[PDB]
């Protein structure tokens, strides 16, 4: 024996070690890991912007900064949000577990994916490019309504370049989605059934489905949109009925479009907490049919954004969204009654799960209470809808992304990260993010709608936009922590290459090396069940699995 | 011919107080700079332009 | 006896777990150090073409025979320089290899032993390995 | 893949449901009559989730039972060779550039680089087709 | 350059105060049968020259055939691109339009008044008193005419004649040594080839020459002190002198009763550019203290240094000519002009470094992609299921096998190597039918027998000998 | 410089082209009737519409710019295919 | 091994995602439809029926080609295989450069994309359906260039039968759109 | 308003929360090891490590010391 | 074609907009085109013939 091995191993590696690979790519691994990248410097520029924002809306009046500029600001701070940090960390996430996840040894597009990813960063370079214009970018928010997105307002060139970035990062999103499903439908392990895989696989199959039913509708609306602007098409004119039918498209599109960023993060809670609960999933089947019920009705909802219209049928979509409210609620159900009655740790991933349950519990009461159409008749576009979705948004996005990264990064890198660091960055975020973002039903359910460059001092609510200022400074500096862990454990920090650092783990993955060789594996398990792993690690254990698995 | 509103923030070089007459300047036209003639007069920003090289 | 949470496979590979809040090392010494003195020992192995192997067990026994014996071990113990240090015996021991011989083997031997052993007295010891891999490295010429 | 076929004949009657619904209910009862733009993204969504169920059946009423579609099946089953996968390439990261600078083009009115990023695609996707496809040079 | 009236064909120009050569140049592009083609087909082919003569340079100095063998050679060739940018520089002046006049009065007359110890001696000398002159436009036909394409006629020659009798190098291969030269014998193959290659060439020239217009004098008027525009960015050849220009700080000293104005600064930055170009290979040689003979190149990816440096003084070159093109940027694309001139001033400096150190790293990753390839057999882009459970490439070995399967080791000789399946013979060759009909399979039979005979003697024949 | 720019003159119509001059836009001289003849305005807008709705007789038009996009059209078309019909001709070893 | 094929479903969903880009088209051109009442074309504009139907006899003869292709494309003949193509792609320009034809006849008769909603409509719902069809001839050239390079091998009778059901996919739509518009009114 | 007197909660509101939160976390006990001491026997099992930098049971030399 | 085009062409100036032209801008390109096309082609038949005898 006395196996000789490294005191560690290479920090960084040979030199050029990275550029050529990266260039000349084909490993969905590193696709993933770039996507991560730059959702993470996407996510910072829009940081700033907010903090901008948050700093000149304070002290009452115009400090520094122009309207059309602050206009301009919260157009470029939602649109890189929505369309530029969420949809790619989806296939970021997607490259890196998804064929993992399956047990397939590669994607069934490899090309694409390296097309699909530099189509997006192409496509986010170019329409963020607005800023060098002297007339700056587009000056309508991202909703986009029909009779200021015509060449007659607005006629600067930032809605041109907005509007050729979110065709480019649509046409990235239709062909990642596409080389998922054809990925999930085709290959597979020889001993797998559709009916024992994670609920994460099926959430992103659901997603990537509601993907290829939606983004087209942006395509055609983009293109009609920029044949107006330059052409004169009389598409959107007043005197037809085009205002109302591209709200109709848009909403239509662009509901799914936040509907398609909840399903997989709720798979990986809900992957994340069996390991943790070292108990079994929850209504496993109950789970995918409340799926399959989200995915389906989540595209027929679309017109509770036109309540304020006054031109829609109300208590046909009220109903239907009442109803979309349950298989959430199920969902959530389930979660819980996963956790109840077990030994439970606290590291860094669950605490991110429990501030992420609580603040997705809190945004999903504020949206349940905004479905009530003579209550939106009052509180629609005021801070009251703002947190809303800020909350949800948030909550489920930010907390369930950390806390993949806290669960998957010895999987990528071979390293494990600090839990005190882990431990401080998810406390100050959680306090910046209830201090800050708390106070704004108050100031909204009272006059004051959303996107104010200025007001007056006779109003009130001279202190609460103080509180919210203080709460985002605080959350501005609670990302560097984060920042200064992961690039101090990306070279040093506890090496792991004992199989699954988290012991007890499940969907297959934790049944090959951590640091991943080409085709991810070298040999393969019996599968029986949804713990193939779990069985695999604890043998003994089977008789007492299948005995009990319906007491209730 | 500058517009007799402001005339106030003009600085009247300190050898040429008196060249400047009420709504008249005349100014020169060869640029300092290698000698390309400057013709573009913007009259709201009152700044003149060289073409050659900005 | 496949530890809990170590299983054969299909092949030679054995996979291993362990329980979240652990480590997989074990080592009493400081992260900073340990990196120090690897990036000490590839940049002397580098320059000097010759594997270098550091042992901190004990040696109970004839010290020569076990040292030697010890050597095997080494993925290429035909040019290859051991330095065993047993701490409960305070043994301190440098052996050869077949094909790094009379490339200043025979002058670096006494040097680094005289150096770890003086480096020993005030309670270090890494730094003292340090000292001697560095001037036993210096010693042994390529060739 | 019978159940992806289940799925989506499924997802394809909801759709188809929900359009006939909404259809008949803004015939009657409303300001406008028919809506006309909706109905016709559902119904058409319908049709495409009953396409793809057809194709799929079709697919599964002509094809023998795969090891993965048998539970209980053995690794060995599975044993063989499988498609062949594109290696190391940089081809889609041009492809990529030259798309982008066909998007700017056709974001500021400039037709002759519109031209020349649909001819950079055109170079592009022929570049792309015959990676493994060219044989040795002729000399 | 006496004035005259035009009173010919044009009407938006009749009764117009005006020199004579453009009148002259007006008559051959307007009341001549084909003149403007013509002219057309001499613009574009000057152009031609002047991008070829860059590239040329570009690949002699990225394979590094400026050693010692041929050291006067890279000399010459520096003295030609000078003498060929100057006799170009001097081209488009001699119908003297707005843009000729205002581009060569600014150069000449600023760079030549501006020169801090003579300065006006050699300004009165060239135009014979003040800038507009009666003899200058005479002085630079004939200098256009004879001198320079003369002396440059004689100079290639030269060239030719050197690179005659010290033979051509080769790159390195499996049939190639210090000491031979492979290739084809001129009758069957070389010349025909060249001349095959001068009628492509001059198709190509013919055809794009008519189907772009350059250089439309017409549209523009003759030449007078008080009219100026936009109009300006000359020929792109020297387009750098004309961003070094614009680009550079005002920077200006005053001592007793004398100045010295910023372009000053720009003229030795130009004649330093003029002196490194020769000099290269003498600081190359005496900085590696490398004295030996070659007769092969090496590939790019080998070299780092060099092609860091190369790296460095193309991004460097492309700056610059971006730089003066900022009206066009702001004017096509909605950007500031102060913001784009800021933009390359800052670039200037900040952008060689990344490039210089991205570029090494490149250089650094493609022979490391190159060893790593040299390892193991070239990837075949198959995996196998392998029923206990792993899966595997499926490397193709390139020569020696050992026991295990996996190929021994080879050696890097600086030859390049396949990195795809396909560029070695795999399976090609499809059935003999022309476009729509089959042959006979006997005929198809006996044409793959003889190809692969062939191919196969060809290569034995090289590697053996 | 600054921001703002020349505008193109071809979808100018003459009516315009004459009162835009002798009003006196953003950031464009102001031309009075005083200094300008009525009939330097009609041989103004004369020439202009003679200018711009004339056929080149040069071929395609490249943009009315000065060299630098003919030397960019030289280097995207000529180059390329230069180099195309070296590559045919020539072998690569 | 596979007895599935991945580029079949993915061009399925690819084809999907088209059709529900003429989805959006429909959706456009529908749209103020009836917000025009009796005569809701403009007078300024008479569709031809005498030259709409024989491109629309092109293009079914065009796809019955292909699948006689496609017929000769499972079993081990390219060269008829190139055959049954070149004819399509003949076929299919024929019936590019009627519409070309029909475009420049309608312009120079008024109506144009600034002129009126009706036309403005009716140009980009054709527009994408030729610019797609062009597309498709791309895809023949490509195809029939790479079959007579390499050998014959499964993928290629794939990438054959794939742009063989999206050329009918095509078809199909075409068909749909001339119904609506043609016929309907 | 732009105070000094006010702008002193916004500066120093976050520095002092930070403070407090590294002072109660910061200060706890990580799970690495202490310095193994040489008064305190080698508890640890035998180790051994390799360069393995150079890419490719005969002793001819030896040595001893007793500190 | 080249020697056609080159012998019967309307090449006398006529530019104006009180008559459409669409003719006397066509003189250079179709000179350029025809010369072009035919040196291209007698290239292309040379490379050709030489590669394949
Ligand atoms: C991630 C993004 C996200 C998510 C997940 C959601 C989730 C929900 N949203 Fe929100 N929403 C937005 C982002 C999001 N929303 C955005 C961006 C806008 C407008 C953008 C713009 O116009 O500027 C918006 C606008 C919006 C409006 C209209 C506001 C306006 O235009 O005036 C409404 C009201 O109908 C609404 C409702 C809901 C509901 C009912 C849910 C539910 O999914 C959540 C409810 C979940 C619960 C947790 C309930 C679970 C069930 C139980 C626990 C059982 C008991 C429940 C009851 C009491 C019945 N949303
Ligand atoms: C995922 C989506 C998302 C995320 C993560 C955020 C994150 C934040 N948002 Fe944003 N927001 C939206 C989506 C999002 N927002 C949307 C959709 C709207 C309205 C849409 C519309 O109306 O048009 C909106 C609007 C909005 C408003 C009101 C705009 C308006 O009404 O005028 C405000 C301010 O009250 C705000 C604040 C914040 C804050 C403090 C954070 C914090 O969580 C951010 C914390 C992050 C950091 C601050 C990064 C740190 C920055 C630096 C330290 C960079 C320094 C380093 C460099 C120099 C490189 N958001
Ligand atoms: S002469 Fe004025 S900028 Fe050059």
């Amino acid at each position: 024996e006395l196996e000789a091995i490294r005191p560690y191993p290479a920090r960084t590696g040979p030199k050029g070690s990275l550029v050529y690979k990266l260039i000349t790519t084909t490993d969905h691994k590193m696709i993933g890991i770039m996507y991560c990248v730059a959702c993470i410097s996407f996510f910072f520029i829009g940081g700033l912007l907010a903090l901008l924002m948050r700093t000149e809306l304070a002290a009452p009046g115009l400090q520094f900064l122009s309207n059309e500029q602050f206009n301009q600001l919260f157009t470029m701070h939602g649109t890189i949000m929505l369309l530029f940090y969420a949809t790619p960390i989806v296939f970021g996430f997607a490259n890196l577990v998804l064929p993992l996840q399956i047990g397939a040894p590669d994607v069934a597009f490899p090309r694409l994916n390296a097309f699909s990813f530099w189509l997006f960063v192409f496509g986010a370079t170019i329409g963020a490019a607005g800023f060098i214009t002297p007339g700056g970018a587009a000056d309508f928010g991202w909703t986009a309504y029909t009779p200021l997105t015509d060449a007659i307002h607005s006629p600067g060139a930032g809605g041109d370049l907005w509007i050729m970035g979110l065709i480019v990062a649509g046409l990235g999103t239709i062909l990642g989605a596409v080389n998922m499903i054809t990925t999930v439908v085709c290959m597979r392990a020889p001993g797998m059934t559709m009916f024992r895989m994670p609920i994460f696989t099926w959430n992103i199959m659901v997603t990537s489905i509601l993907i290829l039913i939606a983004f087209p509708l942006l395509t055609a609306a983009l293109f009609g949109l920029a044949a107006d602007r330059h052409l004169g098409a009389h598409i959107y004119d007043a005197a037809n009925g085009g205002v109302l039918l591209w709200q109709h498209l848009f909403w239509f599109f662009g509901h799914p479009e936040v509907y398609i960023i909840a399903l997989p993060f709720f798979g990986i809670v809900s992957e994340i907490f069996p390991v943790f609960s070292r108990k079994p999933i929850f209504g496993y089947t109950t789970l995918v049919y409340a799926t399959l019920s989200i995915a389906a009705l989540s595209v027929a909802v679309w017109a509770h954004h036109m309540f304020a219209t006054g031109a829609v049928l109300l208590p046909f979509f009220s109903f239907m969204t009442y109803l979309i409210a349950v298989p959430t609620g199920i969902k959530f159900f389930n979660w819980i009654g996963t956790m109840w009655k077990g030994q439970l740790t606290f590291e860094t991933p669950m605490l991110f799960s429990v501030g992420f349950m609580v603040t997705f519990l809190l945004g999903g009461l504020t949206g349940v209470l905004l479905a009530s159409p003579p209550l939106d008749f009052h509180v629609t576009d005021s801070y009251f809808v703002v947190a809303h979705f800020h909350y949800v948004l948030f909550g489920t996005i930010v907390f369930a992304t950390f806390a993949g990264i806290y669960f998957w990064f010895p999987k990528m890198t071979g390293r494990l990260l600090d839990e005190r660091l882990g431990k401080l960055h998810f406390w100050l975020t959680f306090i910046g993010f209830h201090t800050t973002f708390l106070v704004q039903h108050w100031l909204g359910d009272e006059g004051m709608p959303r996107r104010y460059a200025d007001y007056l001092p006779t109003d009130g609510f001279q202190g609460l936009n103080v509180v919210s200022t203080i709460g985002a400074f605080i959350l501005g500096a609670s990302m560097f922590p984060f920042v200064w862990n992961v690039f101090k454990s990306w070279r040093y920090g506890e090496v792991v290459t004992v199989d699954d650092p988290w012991g007890y783990g499940n969907s297959l993955e934790w049944a090959t090396s951590c640091p991943p060789p080409r085709h991810n594996f070298t040999e393969l398990p019996r599968i029986r069940s949804e713990r193939p792993a779990f069985e695999l690690h604890y043998p003994h254990m089977v008789e007492r699995l299948r005995a009990e698995a319906h007491v209730g | 011919r500058i517009k007799p509103s402001d005339l106030g923030r003009v600085v009247k070089r300190k050898g040429q107080e008196s060249f400047n007459f009420g709504e008249f300047f005349a100014f020169t036209k060869v640029c300092s700079h290698l000698g390309c003639p400057s013709s573009l007069y913007e009259q709201q920003s009152y700044r003149i332009l060289c073409p050659c090289h900005q | 006896e496949l530890p809990p949470g170590w299983v054969l496979t299909t092949s030679g590979r054995i996979s291993g777990v362990t329980e979240p809040g652990e480590l997989s090392v074990h080592y009493p010494f400081p992260i900073a150090d340990l990196v120090a003195l690897d990036d000490a020992l590839t940049y002397s192995s580098r320059a000097c073409q010759v594997r270098f192997a550091i042992y901190l067990g004990d040696l109970g026994r004839d010290t020569a025979a076990r040292a030697r014996e010890i050597l095997g071990k080494v993925p290429t113990p035909d040019n290859a320089v051991l330095l065993a240090v047993s701490p409960n015996q305070c043994a301190i021991e440098v052996v050869y290899g077949s094909q790094v011989r009379g490339r200043g083997a025979e002058s670096a031997a006494p040097l680094g032993v005289a150096a770890a052993s003086s480096a020993f007295e005030q309670g270090e010891l890494v730094d003292g390995l340090i000292s001697a891999i560095r001037v036993l490295s210096a010693g042994i010429a390529p060739g | 893949m019978h159940i992806e076929a289940r799925l989506f004949e499924f997802v394809a009657a909801f759709f188809v449901v929900t359009a006939v619904l909404y259809g008949v209910l803004t015939s009657m009862f409303a300001t406008g009559g028919v809506e006309w733009a909706g109905t016709t993204a559902l119904a058409l969504t319908g049709g495409m989730a009953l396409i793809v169920a057809t194709f799929f059946r079709f697919v599964a009423r002509r094809l023998d039972s795969r090891p993965e579609d048998y539970e209980g099946a053995e690794i060995s089953d599975g044993a063989g060779e499988l498609g062949f996968f594109s290696p190391h390439s940089w081809w889609p990261i041009m492809v990529a550039l030259s798309g982008s600078v066909a998007a700017v083009g056709i974001a500021l009115w400039l037709p002759w680089l519109i031209a020349a990023g649909v001819a950079f695609i055109l170079a592009s996707a022929a570049g792309l087709v015959f990676e493994y496809y060219v044989g040795p040079e002729k000399h | 350059m006496v004035d005259v009236t035009y009173n010919g064909v044009y009407q938006p120009l009749r009764g117009v105060e005006m020199s004579r050569a453009y009148q002259s140049a007006l008559d051959i592009s307007f009341e001549v049968r084909g003149g403007l083609f013509v002219r057309q087909i001499h613009h574009w082919a000057a152009l031609m020259f002047a991008a070829a003569i860059m590239v040329h340079l570009a690949r002699i100095f990225f394979t590094g055939a400026f050693r010692r063998p041929r050291e006067t050679n890279w000399v010459i060739g520096s003295l030609l691109l000078i003498l060929a940018m100057f006799e170009g520089y001097f081209g488009y002046s001699l119908p003297d339009d707005l843009l000729s006049g205002l581009g060569l009065r600014a150069a000449l007359s600023s760079i030549t008044l501006g020169m801090p110890v003579i300065g006006t001696w050699l300004h009165w000398a060239l135009f014979g008193g003040d800038f507009p002159g009666t003899i200058l436009i005479p002085r630079l036909y004939a200098l256009h005419i004879l001198l320079l394409p003369g002396i440059i006629l004689a100079l290639i020659g030269l060239h030719l004649a050197l690179v005659w009798f010290q033979k051509h190098t080769q790159f390195p291969g499996p049939g190639r040594t210090e000491h031979n030269v492979v290739g084809v014998r001129v009758m069957p193959v070389f010349a025909f080839k060249s001349g095959a290659f001068f009628a492509a060439i001059v198709g190509v020239l013919g055809l794009m020459g008519g189907l772009l217009q350059i250089n439309p004098i017409w549209n523009l008027g003759p030449y007078k002190p008080s009219q100026v525009s936009a109009g300006s960015q000359p020929d792109f050849y020297m387009m750098w002198t004309e961003g070094l220009a614009r680009i550079w700080p005002p920077w200006e000293f005053y001592f007793w009763h004398h100045t010295i104005p910023a372009p000053v600064w720009v003229a030795v930055i130009m004649g330093l550019v003029f002196v490194l170009l020769p000099a290269y290979p003498f600081l190359e040689k005496r900085f590696t203290g490398d004295y030996a003979h070659h007769n092969l190149l090496q590939r790019p990816r080998d070299v780092p240094v060099r092609t860091a440096i190369g790296a460095m003084a193309i991004a460097f070159y492309m700056v610059l000519t971006l730089a003066a093109m900022n009206d066009i940027i702001a004017l096509k694309f909605h950007i500031s002009l102060n913001a784009t001139t800021w933009i390359g001033r800052i670039g200037m400096v900040i952008l060689p470094p990344f490039v210089y150190f991205i570029t090494y790293r490149w250089c650094i990753g493609l022979q490391r992609s190159d060893r790593s390839v040299l390892e193991h057999g070239v990837e075949t882009g198959i995996i196998k299921r392998l029923p206990h459970g792993a899966y595997i490439e499926l490397h193709q070995p390139l020569g020696p096998v050992d026991e295990h399967g996996h190929p021994i080791p080879l050696q890097y000789q600086g030859a390049p190597l396949p990195k795809r399946m396909n560029k070695l013979g795999s399976a090609g060759s499809p059935g003999s039918g022309s476009f729509l009909f089959a042959d006979s399979a006997a005929e198809d039979a006996a044409l793959r027998e003889a190809g692969h005979a062939a191919e196969q003697r060809a290569l034995a024949a090289l590697r053996e000998h | 410089s600054s921001g703002k720019y020349a505008p193109d003159l071809a979808p100018a119509n003459e009516q315009q082209i004459l009162t835009a001059m002798l009003t006196g836009p953003q950031n464009m001289p102001k031309f009075s009737n005083r200094q300008l003849s009525f009939e330097a305005k009609k041989d103004i807008i004369a020439y202009v519409k003679v200018a711009t709705e004339a056929r080149q007789p040069g071929g395609y038009l490249l943009g009315g710019f000065g060299p630098a996009p003919e030397g960019m059209a030289m280097w995207i078309i000529g180059m390329v295919a230069a180099i195309g019909l070296a590559l045919w001709i020539g072998a690569r070893s | 091994l596979n007895r599935p094929n991945m580029v079949s479903v993915g061009t399925i969903v690819w084809l999907s995602s088209e059709l529900m880009f003429f989805a959006g088209l429909f959706a456009f051109y529908f749209s103020a439809r009836a917000q025009a009442g009796g005569n809701w074309p403009p007078p300024p504009t008479e569709l031809n029926l005498y030259q709409a139907v024989p491109v629309t006899l092109v293009l079914i003869a065009s796809s019955f080609t292909c699948q006689m292709g496609v017929f000769a494309a499972e079993r081990g003949d390219i060269f008829g295989l190139r055959r049954w193509y070149v004819i399509t792609f003949l076929m299919g320009l024929f019936f590019v450069l009627g519409q070309a034809y029909e475009y420049r006849n309608l312009m120079s008769h008024g109506t144009s994309i600034p002129s009126s909603a009706y036309g403005s409509v009716f140009y980009l719902a054709t527009g994408f359906h030729g610019l797609h069809v062009t597309g498709g001839l791309i895809a023949f050239i490509f195809l029939l260039v790479r079959t007579g390079m390499s050998k014959f091998t499964p993928a290629q009778a794939t990438a054959s039968i794939v742009v063989s059901y999206y050329w009918h996919f095509v078809d199909i739509v075409w068909i749909a759109l001339f119904t609506v518009i043609y016929f309907i009114r | 308003m732009s105070a000094m007197e006010i702008h002193l909660f916004f500066v120093g509101i976050p520095l002092l929360l930070v403070v407090v939160l590294s002072v109660l976390i910061w200060s706890r006990k990580g799970p690495h090891p202490a310095t193994y001491k040489l008064s305190e026997p080698w508890t640890h099992p035998p180790i051994l490590w390799a360069a393995t930098d150079v890419v490719g049971f005969t002793v001819g030399g030896g040595a001893s010391g007793t500190w | 074609a080249l020697l056609l085009i080159f012998l019967f062409w309307p090449w006398e100036f006529k530019a104006a907009d009180g008559e459409s032209d669409f003719i006397y801008s066509l003189t250079t390109p179709l000179y350029g085109l025809t010369f072009g096309l035919s040196i291209l082609s007698i290239a292309i038949g040379a490379v050709l013939y030489q590669k394949r005898f």
